RNA sequence: AUACCCUCGA
């Protein structure tokens, strides 16, 4: 279940079933903002959750 | 699908001119086509010396 | 200089579109000369400042230097003399070179991404040779065969063919017209079909 | 806001009945709007007079064969179509032509009827007919309501307009209306343009302020 | 003109420009804002350290970075015809060289971001553990609750230890120098962003090999419109 | 030479409207309709956001902590604002919100002469730590004015001041008990709601009057 | 501001 979302990162609470004993919910997804590509085009990711 | 969407089954209908405002005698084809923009911009091609 | 070409359907056969920036860069010494002659600039630094600022009065002098100064346009592979012809440039708003639709056949140039190099003749000999030997109007017939090369291509041929067809029964069939003017008057008023068997 | 309202209109007179009106500074879309509106007004809605019916004695049907003139009936009708006649008295008059070379001036006339071009030839002899003149709006074909003939009421013969790019100092991207006219000669093309503009202005003068 | 008004085919182009501090024979060139014979407005666009502030509109010929090489100017300026907005500046300094103020600010921002990331990561897990422990025991036997409290405290302490160790490791992985080329004291690069609008001359295409160069952009009125009044967007 | 009086306007919704002009001479329907369509679709004065700057932003190619959309999307959402100006032409509006929630056009600072039509226009979504405080300068113009045609931290927006979206017309017969040769024009006008259809028709009428008065 | 290599357009 997604814990917190913003234009920069996504934090996911990992399900207790699909997790080890300790440190249950840890999945921090850092979205890459406007970044130069090899062809000088922008590479940015947007949240959809 | 076209007859279900209340559009002409042939996919064509007579358009109205944009300047004179008179209907074209024969019906033309209009629809939504996935158009692309390629990395061949005239901004990078215009050179002058 | 060079840029992508673009069809200009509002161009006469002898002229071609030319972007403001390309024309301003190519004819820079001519602009400097006219600016000094008119006295609008005293030192060449001032002239460069005006031409780089694109002050509204520099467009007038640019129009004056462009008025009767033909330019040369050629495609990348020039397989015959027709592949480079002289055009009398007209200033346009953009970055692409506008071409007359009827010269595309001679250039073997469609508008799917083609580019054209533009060259500015300088000497009066060069300008007169451009206007008298390689102006676009001079070379209508192909040098390979007397048959014309500046001829209606796909779209205009389609239009002319559709105009001069005949329908067995159409609106406006039968009556007689006193002149071509009356035919135009009846057609534009919508009382006669474009292709209807009539008498005139 | 404020628009570009040109006032340097010029009318290049290329012939007595032909003229080319130009209008250099105009906004991007106004050239086509004005040109199309004026063309539709001139060609369709412009009051005038023309012959609508003719009764040539001895011609029962349109495709009849007649004797005494070099040409035939349809040529006579086409020649009659080009007559430019102004009706100052009434909106209805019938004129007669009697001759046994026929020209427009050979038609007898009253104080009301005025033939602009009396030299317009009609027939060539080696002709007792009466024709009906009426007032109308534009091009009215005989089919849409010898005894019938297509009527060209509008005073203009041909209207065409083109728009070309006009260069302003810093705008540089505008359009220039070149409108060419040709009337029968009953009205000066400048007068025809003024009449068309006046009519179109009257069409929405109620709400302008 | 709708396709430009609705801004459908505009694209963002990011380009970079670089400057290298060479070990010049007379002396090293320094990244300083006191460019000799420099005008005021251009210096106003620049900062005290000699680098354009991030988020500044830049016209052609403007001075993005200031380098003085013995004093001659190797300052970076944008190429002719290139105008855009500065979105990011990166600074690399050779090992054993002084870390400038801008690099310090960039680094402190980076460690602030890292610190807040592991702070919230600790926060979520510690909240989960605390509410699990509170739900396990009855509303506010005796040995079990104390044992669970001790276990939760030990787990929180271990998480804090590993988290701070990771933070320090990231910190020291940030403090290190770069393996720049020989004769490179400081390397700087700026990034420019351009919103390229579609204009006559741009190549457009479909998916079936139907190329095309956009010719003109007519207003909405001239394009053919349906009987309902909706206007077409492209005429092929 | 009949002329229309008492411009008839029918309101279908806040945006879509119908305008009918009953008395019109034969053949004048298409001419008047196309002229009005071109005039409306081309030149109609409207107001739209032209400058926006936020406290925590430097350039439009960045993101804001706790805001679900980046600055480009925020500006694109702002571009669809349907505002109405009654007094002066340039005004400045504020928008400050913190905490979780959804910022809409309702949360824009109100004013005396400034009105919001689409108060349901979502601009951005906020998280618990999300907080944005931004200022909107709007201006009234006529046509599409890009940023190039028009300090650090101020963001320039492409503005399309045209408030009209779709114009349609149909010409049907009009029976005034005089003759069956008359006809009427029905303008199916759909805007963004910032301008009244009667006002749009009158402004088009004056514009056409002036452009004809050039003769 | 010199030579190869790669990729792309007509
Ligand atoms: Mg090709």
């Amino acid at each position: 279940v997604i814990d917190s979302v913003d234009a920069s990162r996504v934090v996911v609470r990992v399900a207790d079933d699909e997790v080890e004993t300790g440190e249950a919910g840890v999945d921090i997804y850092n979205l890459t903002k406007y970044t130069r590509s090899n062809q000088n085009t922008c590479i940015n990711q947007r949240p959809l959750v | 699908m076209l007859k279900l969407a209340d559009l002409p089954e042939s996919g064509q209908m007579r358009l109205f001119d944009g300047r004179t405002g008179n209907q074209f005698e024969r019906p033309t084809t209009v629809g939504y086509m996935y158009m692309l923009k390629l990395n061949h911009l005239v901004d990078d091609k215009m050179h002058a010396r | 200089g060079r840029s992508v070409i673009t069809v200009g359907p509002t161009l006469r056969l002898h002229q071609c579109g030319l972007p403001k920036k390309m024309a301003l860069e190519l004819f820079k010494p001519f602009i400097f000369g006219k600016l000094e002659g008119r006295g609008m600039a005293t030192t060449i630094k001032a002239a460069k400042k005006m031409v780089e600022r694109e002050l509204p009065e520099v467009w007038d002098v640019l129009a004056e230097v462009i008025r009767e100064h033909p330019v040369l346009l050629n495609r990348a592979p020039t397989l015959h003399r027709l592949g480079i012809q002289a055009f009398e440039p007209v200033l346009i708003e953009g970055k692409a070179i506008q071409l007359h639709p009827l010269v595309c056949a001679a250039y073997n140039a469609d508008f799917d991404g083609d580019q054209m190099a533009v060259h500015v003749p300088l000497t009066l000999e060069a300008q007169l040779e451009a206007r008298a030997l390689m102006m676009s109007t001079n070379n209508i017939l192909s040098p390979a065969n007397g048959e014309p090369i500046i001829v209606p291509s796909q779209d205009v041929v389609m239009g002319l063919y559709y105009m001069t067809r005949e329908a067995i029964n159409a609106k406006g069939e039968g009556m007689a017209f006193a002149d071509l003017q009356e035919v135009d008057r009846a057609y534009r008023s919508g009382q006669a079909s474009l292709h209807a068997r009539v008498k005139v | 806001n404020e628009f570009l309202t040109p006032r340097h209109i010029d009318v290049q007179v290329v012939s007595q009945t032909r003229a080319k009106i130009t209008l250099e500074p105009l906004e991007r879309g106004f050239g086509h709007t004005l040109g199309n509106a004026l063309r539709r007004i001139l060609l369709s809605s412009m009051p005038g007079c023309a012959v609508v019916e003719a009764e040539i004695d001895g011609v029962l049907h349109e495709y009849s064969a007649i004797e005494g003139v070099q040409e035939d009936v349809i040529e006579i009708l086409l020649n009659l179509k080009g007559l430019a006649i102004k009706l100052h008295g009434r909106d209805e008059v019938t004129l007669t032509l009697a001759k046994k070379v026929v020209t427009a001036a050979d038609i007898q006339l009253d104080h009301d009827v005025e033939i602009i071009n009396g030299d317009h030839v009609i027939a060539n002899l080696a002709l007792n007919m009466k024709l009906k003149v009426a007032r109308g709006r534009g091009y009215e074909p005989a089919d849409a309501r010898r005894l019938q003939l297509d009527a060209s009421f509008s005073p203009v013969r041909r209207v065409s307009y083109v728009v070309e790019n006009a260069r302003v100092e810093q705008r540089t991207n505008l359009d220039k209306l070149v409108l060419d006219l040709e009337t029968n000669g009953t009205l000066d093309p400048e007068e025809a343009i003024r009449r068309a503009a006046t009519i179109l202005q009257q069409q929405l003068a109620a709400f302008v302020d | 003109e709708r396709v430009v008004q609705e801004d459908r085919f505009t694209t963002i182009h990011i380009q970079e420009l670089t400057c290298v501090a060479r070990d010049t024979k007379l002396g090293p060139e320094e990244i300083t804002a006191d460019i000799p014979n420099v005008g005021e407005a251009a210096l106003n666009k620049l900062d005290e350290a000699g680098i354009v502030y991030v988020g500044a509109e830049v016209q052609a010929g403007d001075i993005l970075v200031g380098k003085v090489t013995p004093v001659k100017d190797t300052s970076l300026r944008v190429p002719t015809g290139t105008k855009g907005t500065v979105i990011d500046v990166q600074v690399f300094t050779r090992d054993g060289v002084e870390r400038d103020s801008r690099a310090l600010s960039i680094e402190k921002m980076q460690l602030d971001q890292i610190r807040k990331d592991l702070n919230e990561e600790f926060r979520i897990v510690e909240g989960a553990t605390f509410e699990r422990l509170r739900a396990a025991l009855v509303g506010a036997a005796d040995d079990a609750l104390n044992e669970q409290l001790e276990k939760a405290q030990a787990y929180i302490s271990d998480r804090r230890q590993l988290l701070d160790d990771k933070f320090e490791d990231k910190k020291r992985k940030l403090q290190q120098g770069d393996d720049l080329a020989p004769g490179v004291l400081k390397i700087v690069k700026v990034y420019l962003a351009i919103k390229r609008r579609i204009q006559p001359g741009d190549k457009m295409a479909g998916r079936h090999g139907n190329k095309g160069v956009v010719s003109v952009i007519m207003p909405v009125e001239d394009m053919p419109h349906d009987a309902n009044g909706t206007p077409v967007d492209i005429v092929l």
